[PDB]
Formats: C-alpha cells, structure tokens, sequence
RNA sequence: AAUCCGGUUAAUAUUCCGGAACCAGAAGGUGGAACACGGCAACGUAAAUGAAGUUGGAGACGUCGGCGGGAGCCCUGGGAAGAGUUCUCUUUUCUUUUUAACAAACCACACCCUGAAAUCGGUUUAUCCGGAGCUAGGGUAUGGUGUUUGGAA
C-alpha cells in the first residue's frame, strides 16, 4: 500500500530521511531514520581515520575512551602515516640541527 | 534484551533485587525459555531439556513471581 | 653492521612509537617465531619528569621513576640512531625464556627499570633519558 | 654524468643492485650497500631518510639529475626508480666514480 | 541529545493503555578495579590518575555517470486455509499466507607483517596500481549488513 510521513513535516529533505518497514501487524509505515555518521578525519592530510565508528558527535558521546582512540602518540587525531610522518620529521631535522651547531661551534 | 546461556548467571540475575518478574514459555520445538524482566533489559534463557526446564523453575526464589504461558 | 647490541634507537610504530629504546639483543638472522630482523629492545614508556630541588624528596623521586618496557621490534620498524648505551644490566638478560616467561618477563622488566633509575641519577644517557617531541 | 650513467649501466649488467627503496634500507642496514643513487625528483623526507642512514652505514650517496622515470630509463627497467643501490659494481667501476 | 509494536474512542494518538527500549542530568552504595597490561605489527581490554595551559577532528555539506548491495512494491513455483467452476478435460480459478524500534555475539574498501618482483605481474563494467613495493599467505578496522536469538507470538 501507499504510506505517508508520521511527523508533520513534508518536504523531504535532509533531515526528512524515510525507511519502509513491514509492521508485525502487516503494515507498511515510514520511519524517519536519520543521517549517517562520517568516520574523523585525519588533520595532517585529509584521510578518514581507522579503527574508530562513523557516528554523529553526540553518540560519539557515548563510546568509551578505548573505543575512541588509538593506543598511540598523536592518536585519535593523527593517523599511522601521519604518525610516522611526525616522527621520523622529528628525528631528522634534530639531526640536521645538531650537525649544523657542531659546524657553528 | 539480552540472551543469557550460562544457567548459574540467570540464577544470579534472578537473586538480584533488581529482577522483578520470570515468564517461562513453551515453545514448538520443546523448548522453554526463562524470560527474567530486569531493569533495563530483558533476558532471556533457551534450556533444551524438559527435565533441566523444571529443576529451574523451584531454584528460583519463591519471591520472584513465575509466570506460565504467556 | 649497522645495528649491534648497546645501540641506541627510536620505535617507528605500534603503541610505542617515537620511543628510544637500548638493543639488547640482535636476532637479526631470524627466529621461528620471530622470521625477521626481530631485534629485542628495552626502552622507557615514560620518560623522567623534571627534577626540582625545591620539591620534596618523594615527589622528586617520583618524578625521576621511569617505567621501561621490552619488546622485540622489526628492523624495518626500527630507526637506528647515531647514540648507544652499553648497559651492563640490558646486556644478554634477555632471552627466550624471559620472553616467553610473564614472571621472567616481569623481573627483567623491573630489572631494567632499575637499571635505568641508577643511570639516571648518574646523569648518564641525558638524550636517550630526555624525552624527543614529535 | 655520462660516465656515471655507464658505470651504472655496467654494474647493473654485471654486479648485484637492488633498484628499490625498502631493499635498499635493508642493504643499508645490513652495511652491504657500498653506493646509493637518489632520484632528484624524490621527495626531500625521502632523500634525508636515505641520507641519513648513508651517514651512519658509511655509504656513498649520489644525486641523479633526472627525476624517476629519467632514472628508471638509465636502468633500463621499463619503470621508474626513486632510489637504487649497489652492493657490487660487477665489472663497472662506478664505487671510485 | 533521545520510541517502536499491538490495542483502545462517537470524536486523540509515535502523546492514552499493555509490552519492549532509548537520551540527558544528578548524586551515592555494593562488587570488581590499583599513576595497568598482552600483541614485533596493522592493535586490543570492565577498569587502565590527569591541575593549569597548548592543539586538532567530527559536527561542517557542490554536480553528473556507471557499477554492486540492501529494503519495500511488482512477477513467480511448491504447500496450507477459504471462496468460484464442473457429464467431459482442468492435481483448476480467485483471495490470504506478517515480524517494528531496540540488543547480543559472530561475520569483507583501508592499513600492516613475512615476502622482494620484470619473464613485468596483479587488475576495473569504465587501465589503474607497484622499487613510494608486485603476486601470494596471515592479521588489523568502520561490520546497514544477514548468520541465529531476544523483542515475538
């Protein structure tokens, strides 16, 4: 059969996001699912982040802190490359500096 | 609702203050389901053994209210 | 040639990443259960605090404790560095056993954090000891 | 210039090289590889990766004009190289030049 | 930030009823937890101190095309119930045959480890990947998914 909206707002749009079900009564209805999560994003260089859900942030606020980061310097924020990234930047150019102050001294 | 396989943790749930009532249901296929309402969840048991259905059913507390066919 | 017990190097990946660590033993030519250039390293999960004479003496020498940890890292995981630290302690003490052990592993473990508690109130090692910021 | 191009082509004939970069760190770290070739198109995180392990397993270090596919071309490989080391020259004699 | 199913009225239903869940805030009690560990690693756990200060991400986003998956509708076989047809042939014709939110476990695009490739290999419907590591093997994670159950007959 032919369903309808069960809020009272037409228009679908991208909050007015509707899926079929088939009721336990036989019945064919609307329910107003909601927008997908997106996964966070690396800041270093733009690539979705791994082992962490795709959810909105308040039921973001849910998870635990284990299930949020990654056991790791820089984790949660940066990713694997972006670690390794920062490390290995790290180390060079400490070397670069200290082989430059022996030339200066 | 949870489903719960351990039989002594369903004891235990049930020796919870929390729980407030038991549903024993019989099912087609000889099956009897231990449905103890808690709190916030529903948990549920599926013993396959008519004889391990019935030395459940007086180990529970005689305070909790056991309830037949639903 | 490059890499020899007593040297110094930092961790590339995993949970301690961007760590120095001491090789204590090279098992460069391989392993059963280790069928790389698996080198077991100790290094320090945290690294000492700044010392303050005007703080007490607990707080100072809670500053100053530092836990170590001992894994067996891949050579490709491993960054050699130009520093190395001949740790009579961390030399040897690690083994099969020690690693396969929990017991054994924990009593090496704090085997070598006092090692490197002793180091560091020698004032020995100051740029393995310090900290590197990413 | 040419001459090291030639040598280079020689000691790939004859001697044994390695135009890859994780073989090439291997090889460094191992202290086999006596020279390394470095692709001036690659990138500079990459170039001082390779130079400092050059540094600290006393290897020659040598910065190809061409960029990887001019590289991969002097190879003769039909694809780009970044960065190739040689363990031996074979009958070349590109670890004097 | 967060609700579904069934029923109820002459007139209200995601609001009332019965059942089953979710979110936010707030304090405590009991038990387990001890400035924690195991995995070389892609990580993981019931816990796994974080005062101030510093920092980033999600939220936070155009348009077209193809591909594959799912859900509902449509088509359809066997079976079951009811109704129509009949001397004849028709195991016929028509109607009905349902499983919500919410939970639990299990369960492949990206990454890593061994590996070191050309004899160039893998490989998209639509030739891209690779000396910035190939094929292969083994893992890692987002797991609408369905694989069963709860709800729930």
């Amino acid at each position: 059969q032919r369903v309808t909206y069960r809020r009272r707002l037409a228009y679908n749009t991208r909050s007015n996001r509707t899926r079929i079900i088939k009721t336990p009564g036989n019945n064919i209805r609307y329910l107003h699912i909601k927008k997908l999560g997106t996964i966070p994003r690396c800041g270093d260089t733009g690539v979705p982040l791994q082992g962490i859900p795709a959810l909105r942030p308040r039921e973001f606020a849910r998870l635990s802190h284990n299930k949020k980061t990654v056991q790791r310097a820089y984790g949660g924020c940066l990713s694997a490359n972006a670690v390794k990234d920062r490390i290995v930047r790290a180390f060079l150019i400490e070397e670069q500096k200290i082989v430059k102050q022996k030339l200066k001294q | 609702p949870r489903q719960i396989s351990d039989i002594k943790q369903f004891l235990e749930i049930a020796r919870r203050k929390d729980a407030t009532s038991a549903r024993i249901k019989k099912n087609t296929n000889k099956d009897v389901k231990f449905k103890l309402r808690c709190s916030k969840y529903l948990y549920t048991l599926v013993v396959a053994d008519a004889k391990k259905a019935e030395k459940l059913r007086q180990s529970l507390p005689p305070d909790l209210t056991v309830t037949e066919v639903g | 040639k490059i890499l020899k017990p007593g040297k110094v190097a930092l961790i590339t990946r995993g949970r301690f990443a961007g760590k120095k660590v001491v090789i204590l033993q090279a098992i460069d030519q391989g392993s059963k259960s280790h069928p790389f250039g698996h080198a077991v390293v100790a290094g320090v999960e945290r690294y000492p605090l700044k010392v303050t004479k005007s703080m007490g003496a607990k707080r100072i020498a809670r500053r100053s404790r530092v836990k170590p940890f001992i894994k067996v890292v891949n050579y490709n995981h491993l960054m050699p560095t130009r520093y190395a630290l001949e740790l009579d302690n961390l030399k040897g003490l690690i083994t099969a056993d020690t690693f396969k052990e929990p017991t054994q592993r924990s009593a090496a473990r704090k085997t070598v954090k006092k090692t490197f508690e002793e180091k560091y109130q020698s004032g020995k090692s100051a740029w393995f000891f310090t900290p590197l910021r990413f | 210039g040419d001459t090291i191009n030639s040598k280079l082509a020689l000691t790939m004939k004859s001697g044994k090289y390695v135009l890859g970069y994780k073989s090439t760190l291997k090889t460094l770290r191992s202290g086999k590889a006596k020279l390394i070739l470095i692709a001036a198109n690659a990138p500079p995180l990459r170039k001082s990766e390779l130079e400092y392990y050059a540094m600290l397993s006393r290897c020659s270090v040598h910065h190809y004009s061409g960029n990887n596919i001019d590289l991969g071309t002097a190879c003769g490989k039909l694809f780009r190289v970044g960065v190739l080391a040689v363990i031996d020259a074979g009958d070349s004699d590109i670890l004097a030049a």
